[PDB]
């Protein structure tokens, strides 16, 4: 293979010479230690390599060897309940081989070669096979991991192994062509795994948060973006989605963020319970971690590794939720590499191809028909960190044109400790109309009417605050004061949610429906009582306001009695006030 | 080895950069010695090497150098610091040389100053509550052992006095936490970058009066010292702190005097090399460079010691959206922000609670740690104060006499809050006293307005009077 | 027919080919590599010594040893016919609905000539769009350019 020597070292970038015949985006070994690198520019006899590890201590003249293959991940059993770095190395074995610090040049297999799995075949000799078809089944933490033919492999079965226990290296199916299929295979991270047909979004993604589940829904195959300044609530929202959503498999990508949050996930999750399985919550989670003090060039690789793993779990018939902790650090890394290449920058110094990468990353999401005929889906939620809270950032504007949902956060709401601090005035969802047939079947026949009625009250309150800031709240009429008070009730009681409370952290759909029904019934009764001459300040002294104001903290199995008690108290209040 | 290799043939000197041609044997990131024609030796570091030529940045000033008599010799391939337990009680300059007149340290180890990343598996959750004696911090922005909690300050505001008071009054509370284990006092590692004589003389006297110099290591880079030395100082300080914490089970408190000077020193070198800038001319890799400094704190599983950081930085023109505060807040676990408006009124310490934040508060408070009503009281105070501030804003438009009684209650609450809870002077308060004052303040409001507090806690604690404590 | 193998530089979307002065400016070329895959491209700069080609899609797998470039067409042209009604295309005329490609009645350059201002006439007949707020108050006339200004969630 191609072998050369180092010519120039400067930070994360190494230029090697004598590399004629090397191909673009192949993986190289740099130096005597063997640091992993990637070719990004060919110029005559030389090549430009970005190194995925720290380059301090290197000297000019050390050998460079090209493997001739692009970056690839190993896909197979044994990936759940594990934590990986940016280029898929298990951290809990680096912890064994090294101290408490991460060093250079550690070579670990991604999948354990010593664990033995219970193999059960499905194909028999003489069968025709094709990419995407199932070969066998292996149990894993209550799942049934299905061994798949690689997407580009075709042939006829010659012999299979019987039922028994084998490692992932043992060949189970041998074809007439001579190829041997193992329990795992490798796939390049920059190539999207092929599908058969894309489907329509018609099933909601339940997050457990009232505002996101009701006002700004997202479908099972949709994409959403959550931008905001620092200390607004992105990380807590994404971890709540990891804890409480109804997805089968959750993939978490910590691109360029703190290590303490990864430690928090690693510690807290094994004590929790899966909402649909009953086992530990960590048995369905894959963590890809690349903290801020880890090397810069590995930030780009972690996103592709995570999305490739999420696509692999889609092909088995699962629904996967993918959370990207910060996609702004990816853009910052691309800007940092571009300074060494001496290219002409675009606006804000980013390389001109930034918008193509983001568009190609969000395009992988959706509900598909797999090559094996099953039905799976991948949904992506990506956080954006604009500099200084400037929403006109190029990354924010590029993300805004391709996502189907947009959950904007506000710093002013976060200052006063009003969470989740979603800015209602600048947020939207494009999946609201397509999910209406599902809500009528599963929640209630009148649910869209209630949601629209709540939206009308919020819009009317928003249109009246321009007068309160001008002449004070006490200059308005009685009905306007009632509208303001009901808007305050909605804002304080329905939208607000404490993620650290024992009961309020998770809210089902029917509980939110009941709360909306209670609020609308109170609003209509108060509006009727206004016409009878009753003053507005008399109405807000009623004890039924406490019942609505504390319906959040009622347990899930105690809510049906509380709702029917409150609906009777509503009649008991206004029929005796005047 | 004993051998040393000389390099003549310098071809370009300008500003902080020096160029040497036939030097392909210098490793990237190595430390060099630059010898003048008069025999004076200055330091340097290789920042780009090639088989054609090499680029060296110079720490000291370039006065007196020339292209005919200057020579460059290699010191070591990787920048290292000799660390020892003997460093406690010593003073060093920005590059680790003694300035107290004592003989140098006999090393036990030689550790790289760039450091290595901590493995996320090897960490653990910081949960030990630290009592600083300031009500605005202990109750609403609680600090735990192993946290990074910078202080956001202005030009004329007293951040140094607050830092000294925190270092003087900080202690854990074993009786509340149920551990029962007493502690030795904190070891303080102090790193100054571009500090003036007026502040340094205050810090030295404050450390002398409390007897903390016997447990302290000081790294001093003054304002009349060379600028490029500021790149090394936080790395030296954090290397010593990490060695002491994770090798000898010390509890280390780290104070960095001004990160604004560090960012200016970084911008000078970045503009010399013509990097692609970010906002306001700062280099595009400033987020990564700052990340390697802050992320060296925390707690390690299976080890007793810990590192706690209190960086101090000044916001230019009191702007929170300047690149330095923005990139600092995107990394750290919170911040403490001072208010000039509170400082004008004589309130000390002038901590503004609304923009302040502590991310690790939920780990170290609650039942069995401080008290069962900590978090709900903290939330209710925030909501009531925000309502009071909004009513203050509305009064300036519509006038005070048009207010109802409900708005006047919140106005008086905000006034009493500022005059009694934030303003405490130099006195030391336990957590119980702070919670008692907070409950006394909340008793002014109607009982039905305490939405965020559970009814059992309200029945247990409501009904205090503030005037009995002082009158 | 002719194929140029003098590649000297590959970075991002651009590549340089030496001794390629025969290529016209704006010409469409195809890039063939060692795996047999064929990519598209466009010449954006011609000189005496080399030409610059902007490549469609990614540049993964290309190398300076085996890559070759051939000429497809001097200018970008489109084959048009009355059988295009009822068809879907991908943006460069390639059908995507699965039907056989249309036979071209003519081949026309996609960069059209300007209209002579003296050959125009005044628009005087309207179009019924079926929307009240457009048909009544903002009526659209045959030959008008009337954009719609929208927002993010609209
Ligand atoms: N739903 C919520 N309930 C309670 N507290 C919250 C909620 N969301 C955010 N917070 C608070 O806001 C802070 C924001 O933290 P984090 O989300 O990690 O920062 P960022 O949004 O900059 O990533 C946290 O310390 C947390 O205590
Ligand atoms: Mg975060």
């Amino acid at each position: 293979m191609i072998q050369g020597v180092i010519q120039k070292i400067a930070g994360p970038a190494v230029i090697a010479k004598g590399m004629l015949g090397a191909r673009m985006y192949d993986i190289c070994k740099v130096g005597e230690e063997g640091l992993v690198g990637e070719i990004i520019r060919l110029d005559g006899d030389t090549a430009f390599v970005q190194v995925y590890e720290d380059t301090s201590g290197l000297k000019v003249g050390e050998p460079v060897v090209s493997t001739g293959l692009p970056l690839a991940v190993e896909l197979g059993p044994g990936m759940l309940n594990g934590i990986y770095d940016g280029i898929q190395r298990p951290l809990e074995r680096i912890r064994e081989k090294t101290g408490i610090y991460i060093t250079r040049g550690v070579v670990v297999h991604a999948l354990d070669r010593e664990k033995k799995w219970a193999w059960t075949p499905m194909v028999k000799p003489g069968d025709e096979v094709r990419g995407g078809m199932v070969l066998g089944t292996v149990p894993e933490f209550g799942f049934t991991h299905k061994i798949l033919v690689p997407p580009d492999v075709r042939g006829r079965v010659k012999e299979v192994k019987p039922a028994g226990e084998y490692t992932v290296e043992e060949p189970v199916v041998v074809l007439e062509d001579g190829t041997e299929l193992k329990m795992y295979h490798t796939w390049p991270v920059r190539r999207a795994r092929p599908v058969q047909r894309k489907l329509d979004p018609n099933t909601p993604f339940l997050t457990g948060m009232r505002i996101l589940d009701v006002l700004f829904p997202v479908a099972m195959g949709g994409t959403a973006a959550i931008p905001g300044p620092f200390g607004s609530g992105k990380t807590v929202t994404q971890q709540s989605l990891a804890k409480w959503s109804n997805a089968d498999v959750v993939v978490y990508v910590g691109c360029g963020e703190r290590g303490n949050e990864m430690t928090d996930v690693l510690v807290e999750f094994p004590e929790l319970t899966d909402p649909k399985t009953g086992g530990p919550l960590m048995h369905r989670t894959v963590l890809i971690a690349n903290t801020s003090n880890m090397p810069v060039a590995a930030r780009e690789a972690s996103i592709y590794v995570g999305v490739t793993i999420a696509e692999y779990f889609r092909d088995q018939g699962f629904s996967v939720a993918l959370m990207a902790d910060s996609t702004s650090r990816w853009a910052e890394a691309l800007r940092e590499i571009s300074s060494r290449l001496e290219e002409m920058p675009a606006e804000e110094g980013y390389p001109p191809y930034l918008a193509a990468r983001l568009a190609a990353f969000y395009e992988r999401a959706g509900k598909v028909i797999t090559l094996g005929g099953e039905e799976g889906a991948v949904t992506i939620v990506g956080a954006v960190s604009p500099p200084g809270g400037d929403m006109s950032e190029p990354v924010t504007q590029s993300t805004l044109r391709i996502v189907g949902a947009f959950w904007r956060l506000d710093a002013s709401l976060a200052f006063r400790r009003h969470f989740p601090a979603i800015n209602w005035n600048g947020s939207y969802s494009l999946f609201t109309s397509a999910l209406d047939p599902w809500y009528r079947e599963n929640v209630a026949e009148d649910y869209p009417e209630l949601r629209d009625a709540i939206s009308e009250l919020l819009q009317r309150e928003a249109g009246l605050q321009e007068i309160v800031q001008l002449v004070g709240p006490d200059a308005l009429q009685d009905a306007e004061r009632l509208v303001i008070e009901v808007g305050r009730i909605i804002r304080e009681d329905f939208l607000q949610q404490n993620a650290y409370h024992e009961v309020d952290a998770y809210c089902s759909m029917k509980k939110a429906y009941g709360i909306m029904k209670m609020i609308l019934a109170f609003y209509k009764e108060a509006e009727a009582a206004i016409k009878r001459g009753v003053s507005i300040d008399e109405i807000l002294q009623l004890p039924v306001l406490e019942r609505i104001g504390r319906a959040r903290y009622v347990s899930e199995e105690e809510f049906p009695a509380y709702f029917e008690e409150a609906m009777k108290e509503i009649q008991g209040a206004f029929k005796a006030l005047a | 080895d004993l051998l040393k290799k000389e390099y003549t043939g310098i071809t370009y000197i300008s500003g902080p950069l020096l160029f040497v041609e036939n030097a392909k044997d210098l490793a990237y990131g190595a430390i060099v010695d630059i010898k003048d024609g008069t025999g004076r030796v200055r330091g340097g570091q290789v920042i780009e090497v090639s088989e054609e030529y090499a680029v060296i940045q110079v720490f000291e000033e370039t006065t007196g150098l020339d292209l005919a008599t200057t020579s460059v010799s290699l010191v070591e391939d990787v920048a290292r610091l000799g660390v020892s337990k003997e460093m406690l009680g010593r003073r060093f300059n920005g590059i680790g040389k003694p300035i107290d007149g004592l003989p140098p340290i006999t090393p036990e180890k030689r550790l790289p100053i760039t450091g290595l990343p901590l493995n996320p598996v090897a960490r653990r959750k910081p949960e030990q509550f630290i009592q600083t004696g300031i009500s605005t911090i202990d109750v609403m922005n609680t600090l735990v052992r192993g946290q990074k909690l910078p202080i956001f300050s202005g030009s004329g505001l007293p951040a140094n006095e607050i830092a000294a008071q925190i270092a003087r009054q900080a202690t854990v509370r074993p009786d509340l936490s149920g551990e029962g284990e007493k502690e030795e006092p904190f070891a303080v590692v102090f790193a100054a970058m571009g500090i003036t004589q007026r502040e340094l003389s205050y810090f030295i006297q404050e450390f002398e009066r409390t007897g903390a110099l016997s447990r302290s290591v000081l790294f001093l880079n003054k304002a009349d010292d060379p600028t490029i030395e500021r790149i090394l100082t936080p790395r030296m300080a954090l290397t010593v702190a990490e060695y002491l914490a994770f090798e000898h089970d010390y509890h280390v408190l780290v104070i960095l005097t001004d990160m604004t000077n560090y960012c200016e020193a970084l911008r000078e070198i970045g503009a010399a090399r013509e990097e692609i800038p970010g906002r306001r001319g700062y280099p595009g890799y400033m987020y990564t460079d700052l990340a390697t400094i802050y992320e060296r704190a925390g707690v390690v599983e299976g080890k007793k010691g810990s590192v706690t950081q209190i960086p101090i930085l000044s916001m230019p023109d009191d702007d929170r959206t300047h690149p330095i505060p923005d990139l600092t807040g995107y990394i750290t676990e919170g911040q403490i922000q001072l208010s000039r408006e509170l400082h004008r009124k004589g309130i000390y310490p002038p901590i503004d609670p609304l923009p302040s934040l502590s991310r690790l508060m939920n780990n170290g408070v609650g039942k069995g740690k401080t008290r069962e009503d900590h978090k709900q009281v903290s939330d209710q105070l925030y909501s009531a104060y925000a309502n009071g501030v909004d009513i203050r804003k509305l009064v300036a438009i519509i006038g005070e006499d048009a207010l109802t009684e409900n708005d006047r209650r919140y106005l008086q609450f905000a006034d009493a809050f500022e005059r009694f809870f934030i303003n405490q002077g130099q006195q030391n308060r336990s957590i119980e006293e702070s919670l008692q004052i907070a409950w006394a303040l909340l008793s002014m409001l109607p009982q039905g307005e305490l939405k965020r507090i559970s009814k059992d806690h309200i029945g247990k604690y409501y009904g205090q009077k503030l005037e009995e404590i002082w009158g």
